């Protein structure tokens, strides 16, 4: 979509695998604010918003907090406390035609600057002079939207770029979007430090004949200590016997 | 009875949990649905899921924004009233909706009695059998013997 | 008048990048569009960049304009012998009620024989 | 084929009135949403905005020269003229005429840009 009519995708109730940003080296601009990309697969968020649009190279630098310009003020504005990442790559092969791709537009005039995360698609004739425009164009009466000129021979600053802006919010609500977590192999009959669905401890993991119900995940003994767990990958019940101890 | 509606105004102004079970497809939605003056079934969404002889019991509670649903299905042979006996409800669904739910309504299929109770912070003694199934319980405030 | 200030001359090697800055105040560049013009010796000025960063048809895409705050800049990636001229920045000053032009910047490509 | 043609006397006598012309060819002068301005440039120095004319007569001049300048438009002759009264040696410059677009009926739509310029007539203010 165009930058003035930027499209927003809502990410909710799914494990967020960010390895598609790490592996894919086809990205030109990758800048994060308020959060680090490495410490992102181990952090939860209430919601994640994915904003996508198209601009030129000279305007990619404007997609950042504390920036000014036509794009930052009239098309897409990021707050001063923005917490997220900005990703962009050269899309000259896709968003350029031999006769010039004019399908991507941008707002040229506006009576005021956009608020953070505001989407203005109104085509009201901008009044720049004293004479009021009654919906007609002419003297100091301009159309608010201008079309980009995307040609294959354009300079790198004037070539099209597809931008994706991921924004992370954390409210006083449950967080449904966190991030994947690699698992390791399971070792039986040895003293190990285990972590089952966030429950940690030390003990010997052995096979068991305890018939857990489908909704039951952990077992406990009379002392309220953990007796057994169900392996989250293979639905078998494993006994937890604390590692041998005593006295000499 | 094929569904339930939970919310505050049930008039498309706020988010309202909608659960519908039509034949073989269980449908759960939390959209801001515009409901009729008297919702029934004839014979800005943030979540969507799609999958007398029968007693279907449910418990709906909201703890710190989590909507917890428990249920148990059992065959019965009684039309007049609730069968007497004990049966524990296992959890099935936990939706982290974070929605303030104060009112609810049922949904009837028109070409089924239902009961509404309320939970209290009581202390219970739960009896777990050898298979981990709750078979009895003591309400620690029903009477001196239970205490 | 002399609100917009440009360096009198800037020189760089062929196939390099040159930036021509244009310093003003909030009464012109801060709240009004900045236009750039190219003027060859003995000829009239030619519109090079209009409305801060827009490029007219027929002008090489090696030219580009930018604006941040009360200052504008002109970038010519890939300097060529064809580009030797005087470059003026222009803007309407709200205080003076006047279209203000800079002093001009003379670009001399260095690799000339 | 939008071209502007300037004509005027190369020498003007001091304290007398200077008069220039800027004839528009290939089109009409009163068509689009344009500000027809005048600009002079002393040899070796920078450009100086003299004034402008728009709509159907309204004008706005440089305040340092507002009282001595007059800018008219002859629609029948399809030209705009410049009048500079009580000239001095400081008024010796190369004078240009250009059009400044301020609207949506400009072709091409170069907003705020001085689209088409004149070739420039050289005025030398001296009695000799
Ligand atoms: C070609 O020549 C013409 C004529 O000289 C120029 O047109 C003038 O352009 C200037 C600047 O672009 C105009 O000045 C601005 O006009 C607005 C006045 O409108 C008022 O009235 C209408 C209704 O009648 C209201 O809707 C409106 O809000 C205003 O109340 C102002 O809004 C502008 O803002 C100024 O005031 C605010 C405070 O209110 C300040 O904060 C701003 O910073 C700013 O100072 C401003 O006054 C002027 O009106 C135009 N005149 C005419 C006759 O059209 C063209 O600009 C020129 N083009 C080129 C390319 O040179
Ligand atoms: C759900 O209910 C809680 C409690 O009634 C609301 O929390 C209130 O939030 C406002 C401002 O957000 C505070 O001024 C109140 O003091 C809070 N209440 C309490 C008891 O502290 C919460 O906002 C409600 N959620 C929605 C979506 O309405
Ligand atoms: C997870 O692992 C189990 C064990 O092999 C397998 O049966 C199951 O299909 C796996 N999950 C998915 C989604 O394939
Ligand atoms: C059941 O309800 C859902 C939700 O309204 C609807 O989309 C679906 O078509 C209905 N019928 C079946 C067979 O799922
Ligand atoms: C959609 O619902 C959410 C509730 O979390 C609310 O914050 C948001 O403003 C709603 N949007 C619209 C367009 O109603
Ligand atoms: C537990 O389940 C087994 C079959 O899995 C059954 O034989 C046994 O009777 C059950 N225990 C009780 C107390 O009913």
């Amino acid at each position: 979509a165009s930058v003035y009519a930027w499209n927003r995708k809502r990410i909710s109730n799914c494990v967020a695998d960010y390895s598609v940003l790490y592996n894919s080296a086809s990205f030109s601009t990758f800048k994060c604010y308020g959060v680090s990309p490495t410490k992102l697969n181990d952090l939860c968020f209430t919601n994640v918003y994915a904003d996508s649009f198209v601009i030129r190279g000279d305007e990619v630098r404007q997609i950042a907090p504390g920036q000014t310009g036509k794009i930052a003020d009239y098309n897409y504005k990021l707050p001063d406390d923005f917490t997220g990442c900005v990703i962009a790559w050269n899309s000259n092969n896709l968003d350029s035609k031999v006769g010039g791709n004019y399908n991507y537009l941008y707002r040229l005039f506006r009576k005021s600057n956009l608020k953070p995360f505001e989407r203005d698609i109104s085509t009201e004739i901008y009044q720049a002079g004293s004479t009021p425009c009654n919906g007609v164009e002419g003297f100091n009466c301009y159309f608010p939207l201008q079309s980009y000129g995307f040609q294959p021979t354009n300079g790198v600053g004037y070539q099209p770029y597809r931008v994706v802006v991921l924004s992370f919010e954390l409210l006083h609500a449950p967080a449904t979007v966190c991030g994947p977590k690699k698992s390791t192999n399971l070792v039986k009959n040895k003293c190990v430090n285990f972590n089952f669905n966030g429950l940690t401890g030390t003990g010997v993991l052995t096979e068991s004949n305890k018939k857990f119900l489908p909704f039951q995940q952990f077992g406990r003994d009379i002392a309220d200590t953990t007796d057994a767990v169900r392996d989250p990958q293979t639905l078998e019940i494993l006994d937890i016997t604390p590692c041998s101890f005593g006295g000499v | 009875i094929r569904g339930w509606i939970f919310g505050t105004t049930l008039d498309s102004k706020t988010q309202s949990l909608l659960i519908v079970n039509n034949a073989t497809n269980v449908v759960i939605k939390v959209c801001e649905f515009q409901f009729c003056n008297d919702p029934f079934l004839g014979v800005n969404c943030t979540f969507e899921y799609v999958s007398f002889k029968n007693l279907r019991e449910f418990v709906f509670k909201n703890i710190d924004g989590y909507f917890k649903i428990y249920s148990k299905h059992t065959p019965i042979n009684l039309v007049r009233d609730l069968p007497q006996g004990f049966s524990a409800l296992e959890p099935l669904v936990d939706l982290p909706i974070g929605i303030n739910i104060t009112r609810f309504q049922t949904l009837l299929a028109l070409h089924a009695a239902y009961y509404v109770g309320y939970l209290q912070p009581r202390t219970f003694l739960l009896k777990y059998n050898e298979n981990g199934t709750i078979t009895d319980a003591v309400d620690c405030a029903l009477d001196p013997l239970s205490e | 008048q002399s609100a917009l200030t440009q360096p009198p001359s800037v020189s760089e090697a062929p196939r390099q990048r040159v930036t021509i800055s244009c310093s003003g105040s909030s009464s012109n560049i801060g709240n009004n569009a900045v236009n750039w013009y190219q003027q060859f010796p003995g000829k009239a000025p030619k519109l090079l960049i209009y409305y801060d960063d827009l490029l007219p048809s027929g002008v090489s895409d090696r030219f580009s304009g930018s604006k941040s705050g009360t200052s504008a800049s002109l970038a010519i990636s890939g300097v060529q012998s064809e580009d030797e001229a005087d470059y003026y920045c222009a803007a309407w000053d709200d205080s003076l009620n006047v279209v203000v032009f800079g002093g001009g910047t003379k670009l001399t490509v260095l690799g000339q024989p | 084929q939008l071209q502007l043609q300037e004509s005027g006397p190369g020498l003007v006598k001091p304290s007398q009135t200077l008069s220039l012309t800027c004839t528009v060819s290939g089109g009409s002068i009163s068509s689009g949403s344009y500000n027809w301005t005048w600009i002079r440039q002393p040899a070796g120095k920078g450009l100086e905005w003299i004034g402008r004319i728009y709509n159907s007569g309204s004008t706005n001049y440089n305040p340092s020269l507002k009282s001595r300048v007059t800018i008219s438009v002859d629609t029948s002759k399809n030209q705009l003229s410049l009048k500079v009264r009580s000239v001095t040696a400081a008024d010796t410059a190369v004078y240009y005429c250009a059009r400044h677009c301020s609207g949506g009926t400009c072709y091409p739509k170069y907003y705020y840009g001085m689209d088409v310029w004149g070739q420039g007539t050289t005025v030398t203010v001296s009695s000799a």
